[PDB]
């Protein structure tokens, strides 16, 4: 029920299932051989935390009856979280 | 509703809780993957102990500063919380060069 | 060093032009290589970055002149029955002392 | 013209 | 003479030919550079390579600390704006990104960046692009609201005054009303703890939106109130700004002496500060021919507003809102000024610019769309009728009335169906509808016109009488009930001469409409006791023609600040 | 009348007082407790304008003069691109 | 008129001299600068000999070829312990 999401420094990012299945990556990785550690040695440890908190942000917000406040991505983020949103299809 | 991250070393707990819920019961989440016992595990938000009795919105984790895209941090001990790592330092451009 | 904007303590120069302030104001001895120094500080404060310290440097400067005529005040009306002499001796101190000061802070 | 200024 | 150029403007012809190569260091120069190198691109006509760099915020942030080359800025600025690049809508999105990122910081950084916000937001608010200077100060707002000290506060209700600054040149006025509210929450909060805050400013905003909304009877109250907090600590720009909104308010309340000396200390204020060129300075101009329009000094009037309009013309580029007004204002000053001469093919032209520049800026459905439309169709109307050729007089009047129609649309769903506005459209249709022929329907219009005017304003007013002439008219000269006219007539013609006397030059239509009341029901004695009267009118407007002009009327220094603020608060 | 102004690395830039005093700043040098003149020539002691760029300024200074109010048309003034930057800050500084 | 750069070492004098004007009266010119006797100085203009006498106009340049928007340099050297020193003029700056 929790996904076991390493980063490239060794760092992990468990978080629930559900929340992990936003992104098509790693519903992807989890089917096949192996709700358990992932291979993530491209993805470095400071973009995946943000990537993790959007989970929670994505899957908390939907069919929201307010408005949904704007996700922040910092500039010095910006441009290596977008490679991480296209890599994991979030 | 509260969102939180909890971090021992390493490990990260992106799970939200009531913000009426007390220390008691999310402590048991952890030991839910972790699979230790909650006795032993202690918590140290700005390296400071909260206790067990008083509930989440008395430690200052208040619902409108744990928004799930910037839940509020809480530290974690059987401190050593790492940093994740440093993202390039961009150009501040209009800097003098 | 270039003369393009830099990051510059206000502290610094405006102490380093505070006694050369002092002294052109006063129409003391300043040398041909401090007051030509001194155009390049105030230069460089009001092109300062981030924020360009030139109003900060046109507060202290008014800060500054309204301490020295009120200094200057006080050295007058205590010397009753020579106010005149002493007036006149520290006008023409005063006068050229503003005209050289405007030249100083001309940028 | 006998309307005068339009308003 | 042949003088050669400075070293400066050499230089910057030198790195502005090399800017592809030197564009990553000329961010670094000082600022009174920096600004200069960027007009030297708009000078070339190198827009592409301007707002690229204008569009970031930070470099707009630069280029709008030179306070000295503003106006210069404004015309760069609209240049871009037409040119395609949406350089307004990017730097207000791109400040309330970055404003949200730094919530959660000191209050250092964030007094920064309100203050970037304040002189961004006080530029896009200035150069007419309301719709995106709201974003930048709510997202201001935001900023000020996370920190709840006494400090703080006097920000959010400086944000709260330009809110509702924004948000009446865009039309939202039932947004307004909650600004205000909201103000107060924030005004009284700072009052009470030991602070109190001038209050003079942000009751004028009120003089100009409840005068938008013809709540008249409350901008007078408002336009008190705000007088009685004027200050001489205030800056200029505060204070001219709460005198031509309180001269508005005076002369929409038809009282004439009190207005004069509001809006000419107003007109004198912002010319000897402000200059001749500045967008302020036109604005109070225009504020001033709504005085002279309104008192029938209709002469001086189009010179006013050509004023205005050549200002706004030359600092405010091509296509802009505020051109734009001063378009619409000018072409109904053409329009009342030579409506007896029934040329308008100068005030055509103005009022088709008006329309072709807001409509390409603002949606279909705002409400400034709608009075600039309004203006257009009085001028269409009276060209279907100047003109002999059937064809053309049945097609321009037809267009005239989808013009008002949709006018009234657009004024009856924001200002409800009980207002001075509403009611105007209806008097205007009701012109319309009797140079359509329409006598029938050109009855009920003018009715639920003059009942609306009358329940609001009242018995007697201006507006009231200006309408009923409209009745009359119709009434009189292709409807033949010349009993009903009768009352008609002699109504305007009290009300007409109880505010400008017999002089006034509307009773022209009002005299002859007389003569023509009694030739067909006999009693032609009286046709020579109204004939009389026509010349007595012709003497006593031609001697009183002869006036300076408006613009040298206010003369140097004619009266003093703190002075007309006492005179008109205890009158 | 000879100024004497010298760059940041040292090297002098000997020229006529009435061409080097269409430059504000250097109006503003030499005026005041500048004129404790060594002979007849006084020496203007520029800290940050690099002498590659003070040799553009003074050959600007001979141009404004000898073509002030000409007759003829003004060949303009040859400035190298890769240094219309250091000169375009140095001169608003010397106002020149 | 034609303008020079007379320069040598660090001093890098700007004067002006008429098209058919002597070269002596230039080194004149110099004299009253850097007061040097005029034969003490030797104008080494373009590393090649130029004598006491001669004109401006066959020296080797002309006034459209030493125009003052981009003068021409001339070499400058003083004689030391009975023997005339080489010119040792250098580049300006290496401008970034």
């Amino acid at each position: 029920m929790y996904v076991k999401l390493i980063s490239s420094d060794g760092h992990e990012f468990i978080v629930k299932r559900e929340h992990a299945l936003t992104s098509g990556t790693i519903k992807a990785m989890l089917s096949g051989p192996g709700t358990n550690e992932v291979n993530f040695r491209e993805i470095p440890s400071h973009v995946l935390s943000k990537v993790c908190m959007y989970f929670t942000y994505k899957v908390r917000y939907t069919n929201s009856s307010t408005e949904i406040p704007e996700f922040p991505i910092a500039p010095e983020i910006a441009l290596e979280l977008l490679m991480a949103a296209n890599f994991l299809d979030c | 509703d509260v969102f939180l991250m909890i971090r021992r070393h390493k490990t990260t707990i992106f799970t939200d809780a009531k913000e009426s819920s007390t220390v008691f019961e999310l402590k048991r989440i952890v030991e839910g993957i972790l699979k230790r016992p909650p006795d032993e595990q202690r918590l140290y938000k700005d390296d400071q102990l909260l206790d067990d009795g008083k509930t989440l919105g008395e430690c200052g984790f208040t619902s409108q500063t744990a928004r799930p895209q910037a839940p509020a941090t809480v530290g974690l001990a059987f401190l050593c919380i790492e940093p994740f790592s440093s993202p390039p330092e961009l150009p501040d451009v209009m800097k003098p060069q | 060093t270039s003369l393009k904007p830099r990051v510059v303590d206000f502290d610094e120069t405006w102490n380093k032009l505070l006694t050369t302030i002092k002294a052109v104001v006063m129409l003391e001895y300043v040398e041909r290589a401090t007051w030509n120094d001194r155009f390049s500080d105030i230069y460089a404060l009001c092109v300062a970055y981030p924020e360009p310290l030139g109003e900060r440097l046109y507060t202290e400067t008014k800060i500054f002149l309204e301490n020295h005529v009120r200094h200057l005040h006080k050295r007058v009306l205590e010397s009753e029955e020579q106010v005149l002499v002493m007036y006149h001796r520290y006008w023409e101190e005063y006068s050229k002392g503003a005209d050289y000061m405007d030249c100083l802070y001309r940028y | 013209q006998k309307r005068a200024s339009g308003q | 003479e042949w003088i050669p150029e400075t070293l400066y403007n050499t230089a910057i012809s030198a790195v502005v030919d090399n800017y592809i190569r030197s564009r990553r260091d000329i961010r670094s120069l000082p600022e009174n550079i920096q600004f200069d190198v960027y007009y030297k691109l708009y000078q070339q006509g190198r827009l592409c390579q301007l707002g690229s760099e204008f569009c970031e915020l930070e470099v707009f942030a630069k280029v709008l600390r030179a306070l000295d080359k503003r106006h210069l800025l404004h015309h760069c600025f609209q240049a871009l704006m037409d040119h395609g690049v949406k350089v307004a809508s990017v730097l207000a999105y791109s400040f309330s990104r970055r404003c949200s990122y730094i919530a959660e910081s000191d209050a250092a950084v964030k007094e920064k960046a309100i203050q970037v916000g304040f002189v961004l937001g006080g530029f896009l608010s200035d150069a007419g692009w309301y719709s995106d200077a709201e974003k930048v100060f709510l997202s201001c707002l935001q900023l000020c609201t996370l920190h709840d000290e006494m400090l703080h506060w006097f920000r959010a209700v400086e944000c709260c005054v330009r809110l509702l600054h924004v948000r009446n040149g865009n039309c939202k006025y039932h947004l307004g009303e909650e600004t205000f509210k909201l103000a107060q929450t924030y005004m009284d909060k700072l009052s009470k703890h030991g602070q109190q805050a001038n209050k003079a400013a942000l009751y004028g905003e009120l003089c100009a939106l409840l005068f938008a909304k013809s709540h008249y009877d409350e901008a007078y109250k408002w336009c008190i109130e705000a007088m009685k907090e004027i200050t001489a600590g205030l800056p200029v720009k505060v204070v001219v700004d709460v005198l031509r909104q309180a001269s508005k308010a005076c002369v929409v309340k038809r009282e004439f002496k009190k207005a004069e000396q509001l809006i000419k200390h107003a007109v004198y204020l912002a010319r000897d500060h402000f200059g001749s060129k500045h967008p302020k300075y036109s604005d109070t101009l225009l504020d001033y021919g709504f005085y002279l329009l309104n008192v029938d000094n209709i002469c001086q009037s189009v010179a006013i507003y050509q004023a205005a309009l050549d200002i706004r013309q030359s600092v405010f580029g091509g296509k802009n809102i505020h051109v734009a007004t001063a378009h619409e204002d000018l072409a109904y000053s053409s329009y009342v000024h030579q409506y007896s001469s029934g040329k308008f093919d100068n005030a055509l032209f103005h009022a088709e610019r008006a329309i072709g520049i807001i409509t390409h800026i603002l949606p279909e459905d705002h409400l400034l769309l709608a009075s600039s439309k309004r203006v257009k169709a009085l001028i269409l109307e009276e060209i279907a009728i100047d003109c002999h050729n059937k064809e053309t007089e049945q097609r321009l009047l037809q267009e005239a009335h989808d013009l008002h129609l949709s006018s009234l649309q657009l004024a009856k769903k924001a200002f409800g169906e009980f207002n001075v506005q509403t009611a105007k459209h209806y008097g205007n249709l009701g012109r319309l509808y009797q140079s359509m022929r329409k006598f029938k329907e050109a009855e009920e219009m003018h009715i639920k016109a003059i009942q609306i005017k009358e329940q609001l304003l009242g018995q007697e007013d201006y507006e009231v009488a200006l309408s009923v002439g409209h009745l009359a008219s119709l009434y009189n000269y292709d409807m033949n009930q010349y009993e009903n006219a009768e009352k008609l007539y002699l109504r305007s013609i009290a009300i007409g001469k109880k505010l400008f006397g017999e002089g006034y030059s509307g009773l022209e239509y009002d005299y002859r409409g007389l003569i023509k009341l009694y030739n067909s029901i006999g009693n032609y004695e009286k046709v020579f006791e109204y004939h009389n009267v026509l010349s007595n009118w012709n003497r006593l407007r031609d001697r009183q023609y002869s006036v300076t002009d408006a613009l040298e009327d206010v003369s140097t220094s004619p009266q003093s600040t703190e002075e007309v603020v006492q005179s008109f608060l205890i009158s």
